[PDB]
């Protein structure tokens, strides 16, 4: 009889036309394949969707709907390139997202939605935009900081999830140093925040990214200032305003929760 | 500098009052005769209210002297619709408006 | 069909209107010519009414060079007979106008000066008559669109003219108002000195003044008594009619004279304020011609007449509405049918990448840009052309694209980013749902049931043009949602029985054409999510009547579709397996 | 050349030039479609190594050189006035040969493309010149389509410049091509460019075509045919009624349309002149048509508001009452029995004239023609005849269609060649001279 | 066709490998389908070593053993999931010293000339990693500090003994039977 079922259904109809005729179009084919897999493995839809399921009260959800929508104008921003307006969006959806409760009250339902990788590919597209000729939308990278700094500092889980993603951060290190008033809204401020008090994570840190720390430092105490020399500042032959910076990194890093990791 | 061109008579008597609601079908042509906006083609009646700078000063002045079932011709110069700066994208810069309007209903 | 000729032509839609195939063309295997057409074949025929086309290279009467202009002499452009003198010659006068019109102004108003230049409005282009061609055989001027007169004797007494004259109440006329399509002179009687063309040919200089409407005509350097007097808005070509007695017959000179612009500043906006002449590309010579075919509508309005009664006289009546879209020309002041673009292709090539133009300056939520061409694109005009079953291909996919950009593509986004995540709330409703729908383990209808999960809100914002608050740049212009869901139901429905016949004349000339436009706006509406309950039940018996009947007729499923498609269904074939898992995962937190 | 050398002394290699310039392309030629994969694939691999090569070695300013000192020449003959005639003949095949290398040489490589940015700018510049304009148009739309860094340095004044290439070159898909590649780029949307293209293109309405939607409107006449000429028995003065039983003035978005007056025919052929036999033209539209349509009198496709006690647009039970002289030619309408204060006067009269009535869907109206047809609400002015005392003596009056085609079943569907000219309408008595 | 899109999408020019979820579920469902896995009795024996030959057949006839050495070549000696998928489906395909795919294997490289394919496993085997007792001393201290372990196992010491074993298996796979020629062309 009929297959009686929509995965009978499907899983007949695909091999009936891949049986029937030679498909040309690889995105058929592709496309064939999956929904076939998807039909004889459906152990593994319920494996893939259960991680990314919450429940929550009735009570909170409006405030729910609301961090829902903000979440998805910051999510449909990534397919536009940045400009002025799409500077004021970002700003606001994040303000409205650190000012909603369930931001405090749900961290893992934040994680799950993966707030932290919409932020951080955001700023990534940004920093990536104009590196030899400064950083431009510099109050970007500050708010995408502040926001990630926050995130780590609601949860013990999210700031190992934040902790992922140091490679890329002690990269993109010397974004803002120099400028004052972004203090504490830098990529090396986000890397900081993403092992301050952690004994788990600071053992974690390896040795590849305190050498590329080091070696900052390094190129920071043997050559001046290039911004400030621009602006006029005295050439003095070393930079103190970002070996500062630098180096409150490795303070966080070496010691932790008043004893020193030796390690 | 807005002249109407009575279309259709109507009661003759009741007119918009300030604080009222004109519910109206309008459809705009631009001066060389090329349509641009009919809420007519959006099936759907246009409301707005008067004296609360809604609309346009020249639809305004316009359906404040139609009267009730009344359909007439608006000609708006380009002084009071969109000045010089124009509507992005729809209306050009300097450009006179001419709106066909029907004063449905009060409200 | 030739003089007070009447005939009938069939093609045999019903073969028994055929009245002789059975007799001979049965038997021989021959088919009528529209065996398997569900909609009848259009009709073309020759076109009565001549119109202005450009000159063809392959002409074999007329050639058309385009001298450039150097710095002391102004771009021209020349038109010559290839074959005079020769047999087959023909010796008949020849209509020729410019491309381009010069608009006059709305209201009318009530060394060369650099300033006076700037500020003017009137503009100048002059005729070269070559000596050794006849003048009497020339005429100089402007005509309108309207021109369409062709007559091998042509005067200018038997011109098309009307006077209005609008009077007061008493009746006295206080303004009379002179129309006519052409607006031109004689270089026979411009030649009044006599003797002066022989050695230099005539120029007929032709100044008009779109501020004030005045067309004056100066010819050999003095102004000629005939002038006139266009009402506002007035377009106008550059037209010359001329019959050849010279292997050369005239020139179009594209100069400009003292305190005067030249025509191009006129012609073209970018130019406005540039005296140096200039003949860009877009102007080029047509002539009147009668190589065109005019295309029968399909479908005519029904008009019933009657006479009451001797004194009631004869009733007219027509109350069925009959409508069609009108594609503008904006240079030639025409417009024709969009179907008559089926074989006009350099149109139909344009007009789709213009429509592809239109889908990707609003792509990807740019409202703003949306509700800007809503005022181009309309409801009523995507809708026809939605429905349209004689629509072209291109032209069809066109427009399909074009609605799902404006009004639908931002939301269905909207709901795609966010598939993959359950935020289901605990209520009331949640705790009620179950995994099976009885007690028999029967799966229910994929789509159909109750679902708690939170989803995105659905917004949308009237795009009106006479108010003038900002906040509805936020959010996709209006439409109308239920009549676009059983519009859809109602053309897949009947997709599915005409192409299963496998008829030879399918919606758009292709497979193809007839079901990927529909098929990716029913995807869209399904992902939207506004089908509920029935028309969901419809929609997917559909798709599969045995599998997905409630407790012969085959679905989209198997009916030998091409690959395009086949790709969409797989698409909705992982919608309803979606629909599907976030049932379960809704059914085990109800559990929980 | 350009420091004025002797054409003579300077060596100039044309032959060897277009030679390599197409080897060099024949070289730098894209796989073709039909091929294996696999083949395809290590031809796709020589051609990027070759275009890596050839960019390290900076030949792409090698091409720009020459074609920036080949342009200083403004044409061909301006070229072999300078150079010699031969290289005056070669000038054009040169420059097209070098902008297919550099779109050879650019194209599908995204380095490249990223390289050509700084020099985007300059490309641009000569866009308008007939001679480089499919080669610049090209060269952009590989450079738009693969780097995403041209589209940031892309400005308001380059996509005028590109837009007024549309109004100065006619329509040409391959702009709007362009156009599309400046919006979005591998799914990312330029809002910038989306606006500026919107405002600078689309409110002007005059280089785009345009579509609207138009009710489709018929014409119906009468039998008689109307004509005046010299020493003919035809009454110059003629008169006829119309009133509306119902008209529905909105009957789909668009305005009923309803129009009535007289039209006259080309020459003597009974077939009415001047306007299209289907579409959404009515009485008025044409030259040869005359209107009115209760608040404007219609001719040539231009409306002229005209006064009348209580104006408004044609309503149910409106009697309009048409006058047609002739012997003067003049026009005039009269409604509801009170004159219209305007006429059409001083048209031509070489033709016949007949009543006419345009309409779209949603009316009922109703021919008054005088007599036995019908009754006139109002006495005629003096004169003036009713239009049924013109049928010629051996036929009826009718009201048909104006134009030959109606609606019916195709297959029988009757269609027309062209008639007879209708020249016994007039009866003039020809003289035998004696 | 499945085959030929995973070989083609190996073959199509790419800087890197691409992680595909198709292929990384359908090389394993290959795999397992041709494993497929008290004294047995001779005939018993016979029987399984027959019905694996068949299984192997199945894949290899459609063309499996050059799909297997064009996604390692593409790889370019950067270990991932895609590349642990593909050596699962060599093993699978080369249990036994299958010589008829050893043969095929062979006869692709000589033919196709592929260097990409050598310099991907020199490159595999160099990024193969090992004990690291500074990570084993890290690990220790943090589990006597009290704190929860994130993997019961301790995956940072010896990151991946799965993939070093199976990559080498396939080599010794390859070279079983004394296959001479191999034996030389490695």
């Amino acid at each position: 009889k009929k297959s009686s079922t929509l995965q009978q259904l499907i899983s007949e109809t695909m091999v009936r036309w891949a049986q029937e005729s030679v498909i040309e179009d690889p995105e058929l084919v592709r496309a064939m394949f999956v929904l076939l897999h998807r039909q004889y493995d459906g152990i593994g839809g319920l494996v893939r969707a259960l991680p990314k399921t919450y429940t929550i009260n009735g009570v909170s959800v409006e405030d729910t709907i609301n961090l829902l929508a903000s979440l998805g104008q910051i999510r449909s921003l990534l397919s536009v390139r940045m400009g002025k307006e799409e500077e004021k969006l970002m700003i606001r959806g994040l303000g409205d997202i650190m000012n909603n409760k369930v931001f405090y009250q749900h961290p893992n339902l934040m994680r799950a939605l993966g707030m932290h990788e919409t932020v951080m590919e955001v700023m990534v597209n940004v920093l990536g935009g104009g590196e030899s000729k400064e950083i431009t939308f510099p109050k970007m990278v500050a708010n995408c900081c502040r926001f990630l700094c926050y995130f780590c500092r609601i949860s013990r889980q999210n700031q190992k999830a934040m902790f992922d993603h140091l490679s890329y951060l002690l990269e993109n290190s010397s974004v803002g140093l120099a400028s004052p008033a972004m203090r504490g809204s830098t990529p090396l401020d986000v890397a900081a925040a993403s092992v301050m008090d952690n004994n788990e994570l600071a053992l974690a840190l390896r040795e590849p990214d305190l050498e590329k720390v080091v070696r900052y430092l390094a190129g920071c105490g043997l050559q001046s200032c290039q911004m400030l020399v621009s602006k006029g500042y005295p050439d003095i032959g070393w930079n103190p305003v970002e070996g500062e910076r630098y180096l409150d990194f490795l303070r966080f890093a070496v010691f932790c929760n008043g004893e020193s990791v030796e390690e | 500098g807005v002249e109407i061109e009575t279309i259709s008579p109507g009661d003759g008597r009741t007119f918009p009052k300030k604080g009222q609601t004109c519910v109206v079908h309008y459809t705009g042509m631009l001066q060389n005769g090329k349509k641009f906006d009919s809420s007519r083609d959006r099936n759907k009646p246009f409301k707005f209210r008067i004296g609360k700078q809604e609309v346009i000063k020249g639809f305004e002045e316009g359906a404040a002297q139609m009267s009730l079932g009344q359909r007439a011709k608006l000609t708006c110069t380009p002084d009071v619709a969109y000045g010089a700066t124009g509507h992005p994208g729809v209306i050009p810069p300097n450009a006179t408006l001419i709106f066909d309007v029907e004063l449905l209903n009060l409200e | 069909l030739g003089v007070a000729q009447v005939g009938r032509m069939n093609f045999g839609k019903d073969v028994s209107t055929l009245k002789y195939f059975t007799i001979c063309g049965l038997q021989e295997g021959y088919e009528p010519f529209a065996v398997n057409t569900n909609r009848d074949i259009t009709m073309w025929l020759s076109k009565r009414l001549p119109q202005f086309l450009q000159v063809p290279s392959n002409h074999e009467h007329i050639e058309v060079t385009r001298i450039d202009g150097t710095i002391d002499s102004s771009p021209c452009l020349k038109v010559t007979q290839k074959s005079f003198g020769s047999q087959n010659s023909n010796t008949d006068i020849m209509f020729y106008r410019l491309s381009m019109p010069i608009e006059c102004a709305e209201v009318f108003s009530k060394r060369d000066d650099y300033d006076f230049l700037m500020q003017t409005s009137t503009y100048y282009y002059s005729v070269r008559i070559f000596p050794g061609q006849e003048p009497a055989n020339v005429w100089v001027g402007w005509i309108t669109s309207d021109f369409h007169q062709y007559d091998t004797g042509f005067d200018l007494d038997r011109v098309r003219t009307v006077t209005v004259t609008l009077g007061d109440e008493k009746g006295k006329v206080h303004e009379s108002i002179k129309r006519s399509n052409c607006y031109m002179v004689c270089a026979g009687e411009s030649m009044s000195p006599g003797q002066g063309r022989n050695n230099n040919g005539l120029e007929i200089g032709c100044v008009v003044d779109a501020a004030s409407g005045l067309l004056t005509f100066i010819a050999n350097g003095k102004e000629l008594s005939t002038y006139y007097q266009v009402e506002p808005s007035t377009k106008l070509f550059p037209a010359v009619f001329a019959q050849a007695t010279s292997p050369n017959v005239f020139q179009f000179e594209l100069g400009r004279i003292k305190n005067v612009m030249p025509l191009s500043a006129g012609l073209f906006k970018s130019e406005h304020k540039n005296p140096v002449p200039q003949c860009p590309p877009r102007l080029h010579v047509q002539f009147l011609s009668h190589v065109l075919w005019s295309r029968m509508p399909n479908q005519f309005l029904k008009v019933d007449v009657s006479r009451i009664s001797e004194r009631q006289g004869w009733l007219v009546q027509c109350l069925d509405p009959l409508q069609f879209m009108s594609l503008h020309i904006p240079e030639e002041n025409r417009s024709v049918d969009i179907l008559e673009l089926t074989e006009q292709e350099e149109l139909l090539k344009f007009h789709y990448h213009t429509l592809r133009l239109y889908s990707a300056v609003c792509a990807l939520g740019n409202h703003r840009v949306a509700h800007a061409l809503c005022s181009h694109v309309d409801e009523p005009q995507l809708l026809y052309a939605i429905e349209n079953k004689y629509m072209p291909g291109l032209l069809r996919a066109g427009y399909y694209d074009l609605l799902i950009d404006i009004h639908l593509s931002s939301y269905a986004t909207a709901r795609l980013m966010m598939n993959n995540e359950y935020i289901v709330p605990m209520t009331e409703e949640t705790k009620s749902i179950t995994l099976f729908p009885d007690e028999n383990k029967k799966h229910g209808l994929p789509g159909i049931g109750l679902s708690t999960s939170l989803r995105p809100r659905m917004q949308f914002s009237s795009p009106s043009f006479v108010s003038i608050s900002n906040e509805c740049y936020q959010y996709s212009p209006e439409f109308p949602l239920d009549i676009l869901k059983s519009k859809t139901i109602q053309m897949l429905t009947e997709a599915v029985k005409e192409g299963s016949l496998h008829a030879r004349d399918p919606v758009g000339g292709t497979t193809e054409f007839l079901f990927v436009p529909l098929i990716k706006l029913f995807y869209t509406l399904l992902i939207m999510g506004i089908f509920h309950n029935e028309d969901l039940k419809h929609i997917l018996q559909l798709i599969e009547p045995s599998v997905f009947k409630e407790a012969p007729k085959e679905g989209l499923l198997q009916m030998k579709l091409p690959e395009p498609v086949k790709l969409q269904m797989c698409l909705l074939l992982q919608y309803l397996c979606d629909c599907q898992v976030r049932h379960r995962i809704e059914a085990i937190v109800a559990f929980s | 050349l350009s420091k004025k050398a002797k054409a003579s002394t300077v060596d100039l290699p044309i032959e060897s030039v277009s030679l390599s310039l197409q080897d060099l392309i024949g070289y730098f030629h894209p796989p073709d479609e039909h091929l294996e994969h696999e083949d395809k694939q290590n031809r796709l691999r020589a051609l990027k190594n070759r275009q890596n090569l050839f960019q390290e070695e900076g030949m792409i300013n090698l091409v720009l050189e020459c074609i920036d000192r080949l342009h200083v020449y403004s044409s061909a003959a301006h070229f072999a006035d300078v150079a010699g005639r031969e290289a005056g003949e070669s000038w054009k095949s040169i420059l097209n040969s070098l902008y297919e290398l550099l779109a050879a040489l650019i194209r599908g490589n995204r380095k490249n493309c990223a390289q050509f940015s700084g020099s985007l700018d300059w490309l641009i510049s000569r866009l308008e010149r007939l001679e480089a304009s499919s080669g610049i148009l090209e060269v952009l739309h590989c450079v738009l389509v693969e780097s995403p860094e041209a589209l940031n340095i892309i400005k308001e004044g380059h996509i005028k410049s590109i837009i007024s290439l549309l109004d100065k070159h006619g329509r040409n898909h391959k702009v709007l091509d362009v156009l599309c590649s400046l919006c979005v780029c591998h799914g990312v949307a330029v809002r910038s460019n989306q606006h500026l293209i919107c405002d600078n293109l689309l409110p002007g309405r005059d280089l785009l075509l345009q579509t609207r939607l138009v009710n489709h409107v018929s014409s119906m006449r009468p039998n008689i045919f109307l004509g005046v000429s010299e020493g003919s028995a035809q009454y110059k003065k003629w008169y006829y009624e119309l009133m509306v039983d119902h008209t529905e003035p909105f009957v789909t978005a668009e305005a009923t349309h309803l129009r009535v007056g007289w039209a006259s025919t080309e020459g003597y052929s009974p077939y009415p002149g001047g306007g299209e036999e289907w579409g959404g033209n009515g009485v008025g539209d044409d030259l040869f048509s005359y209107g009115f349509d209760g608040l404007h009198l219609w001719s040539g496709c231009i409306a002229r508001t005209v006064s009348s006690p209580n104006q408004h647009l044609l309503r149910t039970d409106d009697v309009i009452s048409c006058c047609l002289d002739l012997s003067a030619p003049s026009i005039s309408f009269r409604i509801n029995g009170q004159p219209v204060q305007g006429m059409f006067e001083n048209f031509n009269i070489d033709g016949l004239f007949f009543p006419v009535v345009s309409f779209s869907a949603g009316i009922k109206v109703r021919f008054l023609l005088g007599g036995r047809h019908g009754e006139f609400k109002f006495l005629p002015p003096p004169g003036y005849a009713p239009c049924y005392e013109a049928v010629l003596p051996k036929e009826k009056l009718k009201v048909e269609h104006s134009r030959e085609y109606k609606q019916e079943r195709t297959y029988t569907r009757d269609l027309l060649g062209p008639t007879v000219s209708l020249t016994q309408a007039a009866f003039t008595p020809i003289p035998v001279d004696t | 066709q499945l085959i030929l899109l995973f070989s083609r999408t190996a073959l199509t020019e790419k800087c890197k490998l691409e992680e595909d979820f198709l292929y990384m579920a359908y090389a394993d469902i290959m795999a397992k389908s041709c494993h497929d896995e008290e004294v047995k009795s001779f005939e018993e024996k016979e029987m399984e070593k027959q019905k694996l030959l068949y299984q192997q057949a199945r894949l290899h006839d459609r063309g499996a053993a050059e799909m297997v050495l064009q996604t390692i070549s593409a790889s370019k000696g950067e270990t991932g999931p895609m590349v642990a998928a593909t050596l699962k489906l060599g093993i699978a395909i080369l249990n036994g010293g299958n010589s008829t795919v050893q043969q095929k294997m062979l006869d692709y490289l000589k033919e196709k000339k592929d260097v990409g394919f050598f310099q991907s496993l020199a490159g595999l085997m160099q990024s193969c990693s090992v004990l690291d007792l500074n990570a084993f001393e890290r690990q220790n201290k943090a589990e006597g500090l009290g704190m929860v372990t994130e993997e019961g196992s301790g995956e940072k010491v010896l990151q991946d003994d799965e993939f070093t074993c199976d990559l080498f298996r396939f080599l010794q796979l390859l070279c079983e039977g004394h296959n001479s020629d191999f034996q030389n062309y490695l």
